[PDB]
RNA sequence: UGGAGAGUUUGAUCCUGGCUCAGGGUGAACGCUGGCGGCGUGCCUAAGACAUGCAAGUCGUGCGGGCCGCGGGGUUUUACUCCGUGGUCAGCGGCGGACGGGUGAGUAACGCGUGGGUGACCUACCCGGAAGAGGGGGACAACCCGGGGAAACUCGGGCUAAUCCCCCAUGUGGACCCGCCCCUUGGGGUGUGUCCAAAGGGCUUUGCCCGCUUCCGGAUGGGCCCGCGUCCCAUCAGCUAGUUGGUGGGGUAAUGGCCCACCAAGGCGACGACGGGUAGCCGGUCUGAGAGGAUGGCCGGCCACAGGGGCACUGAGACACGGGCCCCACUCCUACGGGAGGCAGCAGUUAGGAAUCUUCCGCAAUGGGCGCAAGCCUGACGGAGCGACGCCGCUUGGAGGAAGAAGCCCUUCGGGGUGUAAACUCCUGAACCCGGGACGAAACCCCCGACGAGGGGACUGACGGUACCGGGGUAAUAGCGCCGGCCAACUCCGUGCCAGCAGCCGCGGUAAUACGGAGGGCGCGAGCGUUACCCGGAUUCACUGGGCGUAAAGGGCGUGUAGGCGGCCUGGGGCGUCCCAUGUGAAAGACCACGGCUCAACCGUGGGGGAGCGUGGGAUACGCUCAGGCUAGACGG
RNA sequence: UUCAAA
RNA sequence: GGGGAUUGAAAAUCCC
């Protein structure tokens, strides 16, 4: 089960914030706020220059933490990438970016990826109209990923789906707030994403 | 125990009789008109081997000899018989060689 | 003698059997002389039964004896109709 | 087809028979060197007719005897006993390697 | 799209060099732990032994009959006897038991792989074409009557039907011997002579169905032969007498020392014969930048085997796993004379082992045997079951929540950790309950039509009340391994060269980040570690891609056999080499692209991808070969 | 003598 | 068999 236990640690180890919580990570508490050392009774302490592997591990460990995926999946997508055509680098963040989960937290349904994931085990979520409970599922180009019609009226949707209202969205994505339709519109550039990580050293992590 | 295809095995012994003692007399006529001939007698010579061509052509109607085992019986056989019949024979019965 | 039958390809709960020629003595999924078509029972594509009906049309032509089903499908294809 | 070789007799002293040497070129499949080989094919030859020397072709045939499944095709070149010279020396060499010795 | 290196010899250095680690794999096993599902997968050892049940039969539209039953007749009645019909039994006859299923023991071999040859061959059922089926005669079992055995079963006598066997015809036509044109190994045609055919059954009965016979083809499956390829040891040199070949026979579907009788002395080997060891081969699988290396479970192809040895009979086919005979070992009957048996079929037992599943459900589907059909048989197979054994998908919550409880840990005693983690608030709703509830299955068959095409109609679901759908709805498993360097992660205490750790280098003899515990941390997560094994890193056997003065390594020197290698010019050939076409290169797998299960795993469809080998053209620089020249190498005076 | 100490 | 002396801790050596 994707980890599921303290979250705003993770954010810690990494001395990066991540979004592994939305909200309360804008607010002065995603504890990166005034706390940004390492978890444990040595984060305070002087670091060591990390080696080239440290380095490297550390940020395969961002990328993969942000989407709260496991070390199973994120490798077998890696792999996926090293074999398609283009630069497996930004591919890879194309796939990524292209999980149902993820594509529901982009168009605002939820606050937070986890939150996200548990929208569409809980069949909140429609792909084409179809319910679609897999938050691996990929979202190809031309899909309109919605919110199921007895979840409309959810009071979480009403909230999320409300804060949405005038925000702008993805480049790559498009959001009808209305009738709470999104669309998936093409695969992200690495250009248009802007994550705190150099895929570069992430290929080079599996490349040893 | 008991698998009635038994009959299979007591129908083969049958089979086996039967095949055997038409081979036996095909045997016995061959050998019978290859002497004849070896000893320069052209007319029951062949008389005999007329038969034993019979024999061995009916043997084949059947899956007994059957094949070209019978045109090879019949072959070695006017083969033997015109041959040793080169000692004055003269084919008189005429029969089963076309001289 | 030779036929034209169905093997069984695709997985547990997902047939999906080939139109093909073959020696009535082989294993069902053994070696095969020729394929002739393809057949999906549960039709979960428009494009579930095809069939090279100059093909079939050939080993019949030499003696292939099509199994019941074989048949069936065959007819469908219009294999037989001498219209 | 009937495969075909070209070869040398190396030896004449059957009936009807003529041992045919059959050289063979090829790259080696690892280190490229092209390496020769050969085979000794008992040929079949009917009329007593080619002898020790000549170059002959031999053709895949219906099976004469045990080792016999080819017949001379036909000559193509007649006398030259330095290749079976070769063949005898190489043989005569084998008098050696053993338990004793051959003069070299 | 295709290549990462690190630790360890010294006081230090460079080099040589081995060991070791980081990565992928696996039919795994073992430890701790363990929630759900789909798809796969599961005796790697004793090819040890096996209780029990099931795993091959079908056909009454080939034939006669026995037993139990019912009905109708011939008689004035009974007895006796005739016909019809139901159930059942096995016979005779046919087709199938040579497929399907299992396992590799054996096998270094034409076994397998690849490409070819057969003028040296076979092929049941199926398809097309040509021509046929006139007459006679016969037997054996059922059954009946005796005899011999404990039994298994046997011996004799008598009766009888066939699509059983035989004789005579007809000979389309075919076979054989000679001849002869043609062609070319035994291919094809032709003439005389000789020889060779058959089966009957059904009926919606003068016509159709199912069959029979002889030929020529097709299609499918094969046999035999050949080129090339296929492991380790040379501390295995020589091997060989049916051995090598010939002539004539035998034998086979067919070639052949396959076998035999005679006659020759020959065959094989350092390009590894013979001997020994090991091993089923392949598509492919794992690994690798590649070249390579390793492997051959599952699925597909071929082969071999069926307790261990031999043999044949029957048949289109076997020298036959659930057929037969004999020898051996073993088990079990036994009246000790003599008998019965063979799970490497499914499931299961037992043994061995670190270790491997259910004595399950169904013939609904696909496929197979027999049948005109209805159908019957099918442990093939389609499913379910068990095992984290593997892969893929899922869950054990989501949002809010303190300048931050308690507890435990640490402390410079100020404070710092665990930590938004918890509590708590609010959402959602695995499980579970209720309702609906599949696809897979439309043929065979029947009716119309013409048993055709074409139309209509009907019967069938093991899986499964499962999947999926719609309601209702609970906050609801987390482990395991690491933290001295390689290698991501550090503090206290306890132990002292003890107890112990340790892949390699090394830790521990009172301040141990290395032992054990705790707090904290890193990694991964229904799994995590350990052991074993394969490839990698390892250019560490170097083809790609290594070396030999002193590191391991130039033979003590010469002579010279085989072999390898060969100067300059011209010509022929075209073997190597190169180019073009063309055949072959099974399917699956792999790769790319779309698709189907909500995704994926899994699966379907389509698409390139060629190496190898065969054939046909072409080129001729280089190598090769044959000719002829040349002096600059070599040799000679 | 052993292991380890700059 | 410690328990001391010695040792960085041992082996050894001298003590009970
Ligand atoms: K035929
Ligand atoms: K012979
Ligand atoms: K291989
Ligand atoms: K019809
Ligand atoms: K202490
Ligand atoms: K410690
Ligand atoms: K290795
Ligand atoms: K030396
Ligand atoms: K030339
Ligand atoms: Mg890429
Ligand atoms: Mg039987
Ligand atoms: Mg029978
Ligand atoms: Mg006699
Ligand atoms: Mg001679
Ligand atoms: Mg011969
Ligand atoms: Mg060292
Ligand atoms: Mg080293
Ligand atoms: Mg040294
Ligand atoms: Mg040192
Ligand atoms: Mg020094
Ligand atoms: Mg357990
Ligand atoms: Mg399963
Ligand atoms: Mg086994
Ligand atoms: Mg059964
Ligand atoms: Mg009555
Ligand atoms: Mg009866
Ligand atoms: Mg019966
Ligand atoms: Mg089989
Ligand atoms: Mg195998
Ligand atoms: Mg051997
Ligand atoms: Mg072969
Ligand atoms: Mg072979
Ligand atoms: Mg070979
Ligand atoms: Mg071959
Ligand atoms: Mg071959
Ligand atoms: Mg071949
Ligand atoms: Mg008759
Ligand atoms: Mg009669
Ligand atoms: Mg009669
Ligand atoms: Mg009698
Ligand atoms: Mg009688
Ligand atoms: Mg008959
Ligand atoms: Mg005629
Ligand atoms: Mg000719
Ligand atoms: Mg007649
Ligand atoms: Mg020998
Ligand atoms: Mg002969
Ligand atoms: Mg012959
Ligand atoms: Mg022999
Ligand atoms: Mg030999
Ligand atoms: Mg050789
Ligand atoms: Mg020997
Ligand atoms: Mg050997
Ligand atoms: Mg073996
Ligand atoms: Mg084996
Ligand atoms: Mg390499
Ligand atoms: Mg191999
Ligand atoms: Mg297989
Ligand atoms: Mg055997
Ligand atoms: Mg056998
Ligand atoms: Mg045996
Ligand atoms: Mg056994
Ligand atoms: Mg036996
Ligand atoms: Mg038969
Ligand atoms: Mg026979
Ligand atoms: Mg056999
Ligand atoms: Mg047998
Ligand atoms: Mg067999
Ligand atoms: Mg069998
Ligand atoms: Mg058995
Ligand atoms: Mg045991
Ligand atoms: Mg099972
Ligand atoms: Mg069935
Ligand atoms: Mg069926
Ligand atoms: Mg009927
Ligand atoms: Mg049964
Ligand atoms: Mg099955
Ligand atoms: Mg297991
Ligand atoms: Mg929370
Ligand atoms: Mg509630
Ligand atoms: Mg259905
Ligand atoms: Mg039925
Ligand atoms: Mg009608
Ligand atoms: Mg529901
Ligand atoms: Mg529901
Ligand atoms: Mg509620
Ligand atoms: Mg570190
Ligand atoms: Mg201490
Ligand atoms: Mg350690
Ligand atoms: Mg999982
Ligand atoms: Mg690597
Ligand atoms: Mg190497
Ligand atoms: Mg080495
Ligand atoms: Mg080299
Ligand atoms: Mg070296
Ligand atoms: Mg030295
Ligand atoms: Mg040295
Ligand atoms: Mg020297
Ligand atoms: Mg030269
Ligand atoms: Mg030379
Ligand atoms: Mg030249
Ligand atoms: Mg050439
Ligand atoms: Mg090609
Ligand atoms: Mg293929
Ligand atoms: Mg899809
Ligand atoms: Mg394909
Ligand atoms: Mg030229
Ligand atoms: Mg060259
Ligand atoms: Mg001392
Ligand atoms: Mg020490
Ligand atoms: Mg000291
Ligand atoms: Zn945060």
């Amino acid at each position: 089960g994707r980890y599921i236990g303290p979250v705003c640690r993770l954010c810690r180890r990494e001395g990066v914030k991540l979004y592994l919580k939305g909200e309360r990570c804008y607010s002065p508490k995603c504890a990166m706020e005034r706390r940004p050392y390492p978890p444990g009774q040595h984060g305070q302490k002087r670091a060591r220059r990390p080696s080239d592997y440290a380095v490297r591990l550390r940020e395969k460990q961002k990328l993969r933490r942000i989407y709260g995926i496991s070390e199973r999946q994120f490798r077998n997508l890696f792999e996926e990438a090293s074999k398609k055509k283009g630069v497996t680098g930004s591919v890879f963040l194309g796939l990524l970016e292209s999980r149902l989960d993820n594509v529901v937290y982009r168009l605002g349904f939820a606050v937070s990826r986890r939150q996200a994931r548990q929208l569409v085990r809980h069949g909140h979520i429609t792909v084409n109209g179809r319910r679609v409970d897999l938050p691996s599922y990929r979202v190809r180009p031309g899909d309109e990923i919605a919110v199921a019609e007895k979840s409309r009226n959810l009071e979480l949707i009403r909230q999320n789906l409300e804060a949405m209202k005038g925000r702008k969205v993805g480049p790559w994505l498009s959001l009808d707030v209305e009738g709470m339709k999104g669309k998936f519109l093409r695969l992200p550039d690495r250009e248009d994403l802007a994550l705190p990580v150099n895929e570069q050293l992430v290929i080079e992590f599996y490349s040893r | 125990r008991n698998l009635s295809a038994l009959k299979r095995h007591r129908q083969s012994l049958k089979r086996r009789l039967r095949n055997k003692a038409k081979k036996s007399a095909i045997k016995t006529l061959s050998k019978k008109a290859v002497q004849l001939a070896q000893e320069g007698k052209a007319e029951e010579a062949l008389k005999i081997m007329r038969k034993a061509e019979s024999l061995i052509d009916k043997a084949a109607k059947g899956s007994t000899l059957h094949k070209n085992a019978a045109a090879r019986r019949k072959s070695r056989l006017m083969r033997k018989v015109r041959q040793l019949l080169e000692a004055a024979g003269a084919p008189l019965i005429g029969g089963g060689l076309s001289a | 003698m030779v036929k034209i039958r169905l093997a069984r390809f695709g997985s547990k709960h997902n047939p999906h059997y080939r139109i093909v020629v073959t020696d009535a003595r082989r294993k069902r999924d053994g070696k095969y002389i020729e394929k002739i078509g393809y057949y999906d029972p549960r039709k979960t594509t428009p494009d579930w039964l095809k069939v090279d009906v100059e093909r079939a049309r050939y080993w019949l032509s030499v003696g292939a004896q099509p199994t019941d089903t074989a048949r069936r499908l065959l007819r469908q294809a219009g294999v037989f109709r001498q219209e | 087809p009937k495969k075909v070789l070209t070869g040398v007799v190396v030896s004449d002293k059957m009936q009807k028979t003529v041992t045919v040497l059959v050289e063979r070129q090829f790259p080696h499949p690892l280190y490229g060197k092209v390496i020769k080989r050969s085979k000794k094919y008992l040929a079949h030859d009917p009329e007593e007719k080619y002898k020790l020397g000549d170059v002959v072709e031999i053709i895949e045939s219906r099976p004469i005897s045990k080792r016999k499944r080819f017949r001379v095709l036909r000559l193509v070149e007649s006398g030259r006993m330095d290749l079976v010279e070769k063949y005898l020396i190489r043989r005569q060499n084998y008098q050696s390697l053993s338990k004793r010795g051959g003069k070299a």
